RNA sequence: ACUGGCGAGAGACCGAUAGCGAACAAGUACCGCGAGGGAAAGAUGAAAAGGACUUUGAAAAGAGAGUCAAAGAGUGCUUGAAAUUGUCGGGAGGGAAGCGGAUGGGGGCCGGCGAUGCGCCCCGGUCGGUGUGGAACGGCGAGCCGGUCCGCCGAUCG
RNA sequence: CCCGUCUUGAAACACGGACCAAGGAGUCUGACAUGUGUGCGAGUCAACGGGCGAGUAAACCCGUAAGGCGUAAGGAAGCUG
RNA sequence: GAUGAGUAGGAGGGCGCGGCGGUCGCUGCAAAACCUUGGGCGCGAGCCUGGGCGGAGCGGCCGUCGGUGCAGAUCUUGGUG
RNA sequence: AACGACUCUCGGCAACGGAUAUCUCGGCUCUCGCAUCGAUGAAGAACGUAGCGAAAUGCGAUACUUGGUGUGAAUUGCAG
């Protein structure tokens, strides 16, 4: 520790590398949810897609 | 007001005013910076 | 460009599928073009080579040679043509393998299944290519 | 041998050109390189130097502060090597001729509505090649967060330097060293 | 960007810029905030006065919504009015605009700056400072309380 | 770039102008350059400068 | 053994440039496309193009066959640039060729 | 370009399809430009065929030792197919030299390029003569 | 072509700068490396030791990069690139790239004769 | 949610000391009483056309020949670096050698290693030439100011 | 005088090094800070998500009292501002 | 016009390796790699080229990126005195 | 102090060795779809099984396969 800096408080003393949550599937999740909504709309036709 | 001629194809108003976007600044530094970063996505 | 999600554009996968293809699949992969005379007759472009077909070599050092197929060696991706042979150092005669895509079928070994296959090939062309 | 320091060479560094790659800025630099050389005008020399400066050395000037400094100087043209921002705290905007590198969208609208004109430095050269009848202004250079942390350290006597802390509250650097009831006050 | 990292400029210089004498060892002064009172004492006192110790009262389960109180100053009050409404204010001096700061996400009205000259305003707010109320009144306006 | 007539006529609406904002990019205005006239020769060789 | 600093999946691959900067870059690119000197400088063959910006009749949007599409390019003078692209078809040098590129 | 030439030079001076650079960016660096309307093929704002509205092109034309003299039209900067005012010359060198001087210097089109244009015409004309007959002197004396 | 250069070329040093001890060890290549050792006698510039390259050896800027023939080299890969030297035939000489086919070298050599452009390696791979 | 299973697509990833330990009869051979430990190892040619036959030798094999575009691709065979070794040739050497600098001797290498043109005369040959007509255009901003190409006269040189 | 290295001091009777090939060491990530480039500017940020779209992991669009940081500070706090 | 030492250390301008987005090219009339008592350029990192071998790929330039540069670590594996 | 041997050195060729270059039915990483072991004897282990086979792969005394269906003329190193 040296110089004038904010006091560090990094919470990286556990096995954090085993609990990293990546988001590379974020585009895929958008696709899957859109497909689910599209499928749901046809099931409940002609009921409104907005729900109750 | 400047206008742009519309080319006609065979077997087919002939001018359109020049849109303002065509007079926008040319900033190669900005274009390169944006292009390289977004191509990573 | 391809759009079928079930079709891969991977070079690795294409090569593996080709070289591990079973014998039945290799039959289709080992197809040869019909001669201009047969094409105008049956309205068919390509046909899998058969044992008793007659073909003409149009590529390679044996270009112009004509003969009858004598063996479809699917394991080696080649066919053997009667009289298309070379001499070994000991004087023996061995047939030279030729890829079926490098020959032209001059006469077809017709049979009950072969004639039916010709009709199906011509049926699509007569409709999907002409009527459209 | 020669008894000199660094062989008599200068150890000072100043900007001889803009660090930016902005093509328009380089054209302005070329324009004012010529004006400074061929006129010897002190105004042109100052303008040329300020075009090289970094962003923090070209602080913005608020419209309200521009109005106060332009009071009683309607004829003069205001010149700013920097950006002019709009100030909601200013109500009456008189007509004024202002040249700046950049005007914010709100600042430009207010100046144009009041009958004023927003000019660039290429237009200024046509109207004031030697800087005649110009009001040269600079924005507040030291009004930014970083400067508050500069100077004597927070813990030394007679210091009002802002310390670096991740949060603000009773539990963040209020204890020993910040009051007599905990050791000392500093 | 690897090609701009200064380690590349130091290739072939042995020590990688960390010196031959001192070297670059693992943790020659302890990890993190170690020794804040012992061998990093000067650093903490010089740059982080107040770091060690306890001050004030605890507040168990403190919820920040109870303390929500956005503030707006007098000088900024006029900017909330739409431009089209500003023209109306100067077109009829008999009436005054009613500026309800709560509609713009503000609770209390503070008294920094001045109001536009010759323009009374009726300010509607939850809270207000005495200076803010005085400035509004001396300009011909009034203050209304809400909740 | 080869523009169709319909696409070319939409550029003003999509990107707006220097005076009014875009219709499809909420609150967007075209950027301004730091130099209104980039023709140095005209400025340097103008009567005002050369005097 | 194990490589130094093994590559990890949670490297920061992506970048989020502010939207306004991205819109600035697009406008500059659109403006540059109307300058014949810049278009030529980028390697495009526009020697036979009647005018820039090149605006064509909306009837081109109704073309359905590739053969008719190419005839449209010839009429407006854009075919030579299209012909340049086809004549430049080649295999990628280096390891990229076996990487499905 | 349709924009000021000075602005174009700022953009294309670093990179363009006609820029030929060899031997790196050190002392050994050599730079040339190969656009058809650059008389000396030099990468400079003076000779640039991209950053100047008024440019001179001199190159062989077809056959029969014809020399093309083309100048960019000032009002056609946005029409590439009609930007060049071509003039095919197939007369003696003296006649061609006068034509270049008339279309470059006399009309104040690009007086700063008069010397380059005449040298360009001289080089192009000499090459046409050698092509018809072939090399006969090595031009190494002096 | 008559070279335009007229000042004589003065080489401050013609010998190369060989890496120290490259003679002793096969694995130590001859390409120059600055010795960083604390005791290195080459670094400390003791007399009778290997010499280190420094800016003082810089050649005259007017005669720098000029070949003995009096021209500067420009590498050409085809006929079109050769034409770039038409107006610089008194200053720059062309050299055909090492990987150009013999068939394409004939075109370049023939074109260079018409343009009076010097070719440094015009006899390459024509036998 | 999903580093297992089954199926599928993709990549600015690795390219046989890399990438999974394992591109191959790899969790194999092998080691350990045992729990366990755990490798090395890919590429002839387009096609075996994988070298008949003669002669020497106990044999391996050599010599000649043959196949092939190529055996300077001959079954661990594409390309074939360095350490290290043999041979032929040049040279040096009184208890190291090498190295920096300066010449010399002997080698090797280099015709952009070094030119042969230019000016003025006539002999011939060849190719074009003020003033009016057309063709397609241009510079300056309606109007002035031009060149290029074709043709016709005059001029009679270049 | 033998390089590399620690050293006040190395040709050292200080240590490593028989030779060659290939492999071989300040990296990625979170937080903060100064500096610089760029955009906008009393605002700024399309970030969860939605609408879509190169038939599409990109690009494009969306902030309606959303949220972050900033726009006001002082006090342990009640509070005042 | 003046001036030139430099370990630890800092910084600038450059050289080289492999991809990616572009652009300009080369190649069975012979690419890469490798070999050479061929020649040349740069203070230098390096670069260009002759000849040979080899038999199918490769390079320049702009931008951008990285598992990007070795004489040493009783360094690793393999090979050899 | 020739010649020759020896040692060292430079070059040509030949050895030694497997670097480099170009390759790749492999690896690695991301994403997507699906939900299906077993007392009705699973996973695993052992032994056997082909005209000529040791291993790998397959199979179970019906033992590198029976049967049905599809495809429509091979399998292949040799033999038959
Ligand atoms: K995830
Ligand atoms: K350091
Ligand atoms: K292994
Ligand atoms: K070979
Ligand atoms: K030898
Ligand atoms: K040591
Ligand atoms: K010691
Ligand atoms: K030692
Ligand atoms: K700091
Ligand atoms: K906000
Ligand atoms: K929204
Ligand atoms: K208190
Ligand atoms: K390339
Ligand atoms: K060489
Ligand atoms: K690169
Ligand atoms: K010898
Ligand atoms: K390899
Ligand atoms: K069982
Ligand atoms: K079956
Ligand atoms: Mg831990
Ligand atoms: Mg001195
Ligand atoms: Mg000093
Ligand atoms: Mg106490
Ligand atoms: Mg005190
Ligand atoms: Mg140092
Ligand atoms: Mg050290
Ligand atoms: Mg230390
Ligand atoms: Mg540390
Ligand atoms: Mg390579
Ligand atoms: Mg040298
Ligand atoms: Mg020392
Ligand atoms: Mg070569
Ligand atoms: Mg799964
Ligand atoms: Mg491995
Ligand atoms: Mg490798
Ligand atoms: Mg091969
Ligand atoms: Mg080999
Ligand atoms: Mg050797
Ligand atoms: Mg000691
Ligand atoms: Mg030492
Ligand atoms: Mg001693
Ligand atoms: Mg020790
Ligand atoms: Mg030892
Ligand atoms: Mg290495
Ligand atoms: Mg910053
Ligand atoms: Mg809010
Ligand atoms: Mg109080
Ligand atoms: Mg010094
Ligand atoms: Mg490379
Ligand atoms: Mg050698
Ligand atoms: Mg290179
Ligand atoms: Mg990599
Ligand atoms: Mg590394
Ligand atoms: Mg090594
Ligand atoms: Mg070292
Ligand atoms: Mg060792
Ligand atoms: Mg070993
Ligand atoms: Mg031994
Ligand atoms: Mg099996």
């Amino acid at each position: 520790m040296k110089h004038n800096n904010v006091i560090p408080n990094g919470h990286f003393k556990k096995h954090w590398q085993n609990y990293v949550r990546t988001w590379f599937n974020q585009p895929a999740r958008k696709t899957r949810r859109r497909a689910a909504r599209q499928k749901k709309a046809a099931t409940i036709f002609p009921r409104p897609t907005a729900g109750s | 007001i400047p206008t742009t001629t519309v080319q006609s194809l065979e077997n087919d108003s002939a001018a359109v005013p020049l849109p303002a976007v065509m007079k926008a600044p040319i900033r190669p530094d900005v274009v390169t910076y944006v292009h390289s970063n977004i191509s990573k996505n | 460009m391809k759009y079928n999600p079930r079709v891969s554009s991977s070079r690795r996968k294409s090569r593996k599928a080709h070289f591990t293809a079973p014998s039945s699949v290799r039959r289709v992969l080992m197809s040869a073009p019909l001669s201009s005379e047969l094409r105008a007759k049956y309205n068919v472009r390509s046909m899998p080579v058969r044992k008793d077909d007659e073909v003409q070599v149009v590529r390679g050092t044996y270009k112009g040679r004509e003969g009858k197929v004598v063996q479809v060696y699917r394991k080696k991706w080649v066919i053997h043509i009667e009289r298309i042979t070379r001499e070994k150092v000991n004087g023996s005669t061995v047939n030279v393998g030729i890829n079926p895509s490098k020959v032209v079928v001059s006469k077809l070994r017709l049979d009950k299944d072969r004639r039916s296959l010709l009709d199906r090939k011509a049926k699509g062309r007569a409709a999907a290519d002409k009527d459209k | 041998g020669i008894d000199l320091v660094a062989g008599g060479k200068s150890k000072k560094t100043k900007r001889t050109a803009p660090k930016s790659d902005d093509v328009y800025l380089k054209l302005l630099v070329k324009l004012y390189r010529f004006l400074a050389r061929r006129t010897g005008s002190k105004f042109n020399a100052v303008i040329l130097k300020r075009l090289f400066m970094s962003k923090i050395n070209k602080p913005p000037l608020s419209l309200s502060r521009l109005i106060t400094y332009a009071t009683g100087k309607g004829d003069n043209i205001v010149v700013l090597v920097g950006t002019v921002t709009d100030d909601v705290r200013a109500y009456e905007v008189p007509k004024i001729k202002v040249c700046a590198l950049k005007f914010t969208e709100t600042a430009r609208a207010r100046i144009e509505k009041a009958g004023g004109e927003c000019l660039t430095f290429d237009q200024l050269a046509l109207r004031a090649p030697l800087g005649q009848n110009t009001l040269l202004l600079r924005g507040p250079k030291n009004s930014r967060e970083a400067v508050k942390h500069f100077g004597p350290a927070p813990g030394v006597p007679h210091s009002h330097t802002k310390p670096y802390v991740r949060a603000k509250g009773r539990k963040f650097e209020r204890a020993r060293g910040k009051r007599n009831s905990r050791g000392y006050k500093a | 960007t690897t090609r701009f990292k200064k380690n590349r400029k130091k290739r072939g210089h042995v020590s990688a810029g960390h010196g031959r004498i001192g070297k670059h060892r693992k943790h020659p002064g302890g990890r993190g905030n170690a020794g804040g009172m012992h061998h990093h004492r000067i650093l903490f006192d010089k740059y982080h006065p107040g770091y060690f110790g306890k001050v004030g009262m605890r507040y168990f389960h403190k919820l920040r919504n109870k303390f929500y109180c956005p503030t707006v100053n007098i000088d900024t009050l006029w900017s909330l009015v739409p431009q089209e409404v500003k023209d109306k204010a100067a077109a009829n001096k008999g009436t005054a605009p009613l500026i309800d700061v709560t509609q713009f996400g503000y609770f209390k009205v503070l008294g920094k700056g001045v109001l536009p000259t010759g323009q009374p305003v009726v300010v509607k707010a939850k809270l207000i400072s005495k200076n803010a109320e005085k400035k509004i009144k001396e300009n011909g306006g009034a203050v209304v309380l809400t909740a | 770039i080869i523009w169709t007539k319909c696409a070319y006529e939409k550029l003003d609406a999509i990107y707006g102008t220097f005076d009014k904002p875009s219709q499809e990019k909420k609150g967007y205005l075209l950027p301004r350059p730091k130099m209104v006239n980039a023709d140095l020769a005209r400025i340097i060789n103008s009567d005002e400068v050369q005097s | 053994g194990r490589m130094f600093a093994p590559t990890q999946t949670w490297r920061r691959w992506h970048r989020k440039i502010p939207v306004n900067q991205k819109r600035y870059a697009v406008a500059s690119a659109i403006a540059a496309s109307s300058v014949p000197s810049l278009v030529l400088a980028r390697g495009h063959r526009i020697e036979s193009v009647p005018e820039l910006p090149l605006v064509v009749s909306d009837s081109v949007e109704g073309i359905e066959k590739t053969s008719n599409a190419i005839k449209a390019l010839k009429q407006i003078g854009a075919y030579p640039d299209a012909e340049k692209a086809k004549d430049s078809h080649a295999i990628r040098p280096g390891k990229g060729k076996m990487r499905n590129r | 370009t349709t924009v000021p030439g000075q602005l174009v030079w700022e953009i294309v001076k670093k990179n363009n399809s006609f820029l030929v650079k060899e031997f790196g960016n050190g002392t050994a660096g050599v730079v040339f430009s190969k656009e058809p309307n650059n008389l000396y093929n030099l990468h400079s704002y003076k000779h640039s065929g991209l950053a100047n509205k008024k440019t001179v092109t001199i190159q062989p034309d077809g056959k029969d030792k014809s020399v093309l003299l083309a100048t960019s039209k000032t009002k056609k900067q946005n029409k590439p197919s009609r930007l060049l005012n071509k003039s095919v010359m197939k007369k003696e060198f003296s006649r061609m030299a006068k034509a270049v001087t008339n279309q470059v210097g006399d009309n104040y089109y690009r007086p700063d390029l008069k010397k380059a244009a005449l040298a360009r015409l001289s080089a192009v004309h000499r090459s046409l003569k050698v092509t018809k007959s072939g090399a006969k002197k090595r031009n190494r004396q002096a | 072509a008559v070279p335009l250069l007229n000042k004589k070329v003065v080489k401050k040093r013609v010998k190369r700068f060989i890496r120290p001890q490259s003679d002793r060890r096969i694995t130590v290549k001859e390409s120059w490396r600055r010795p960083k050792g604390i005791d290195s006698r080459v670094r400390r510039k003791f007399k009778g030791c290997v010499l280190m390259p420094n800016i003082g050896y810089g050649s005259d800027k007017k005669t720098r990069h000029y070949l003995p023939n009096g021209f500067k080299k420009f590498v050409v890969h085809n006929a079109s690139e050769l034409e770039i030297l038409m107006m610089h035939n008194r200053t720059y000489c062309a050299e055909i790239a090492h990987n150009v086919s013999t068939r394409k070298r004939k075109e370049i050599v023939e074109r260079a004769a018409q343009l009076d452009v010097v070719i440094t390696n015009k006899l390459a791979r024509l036998h």
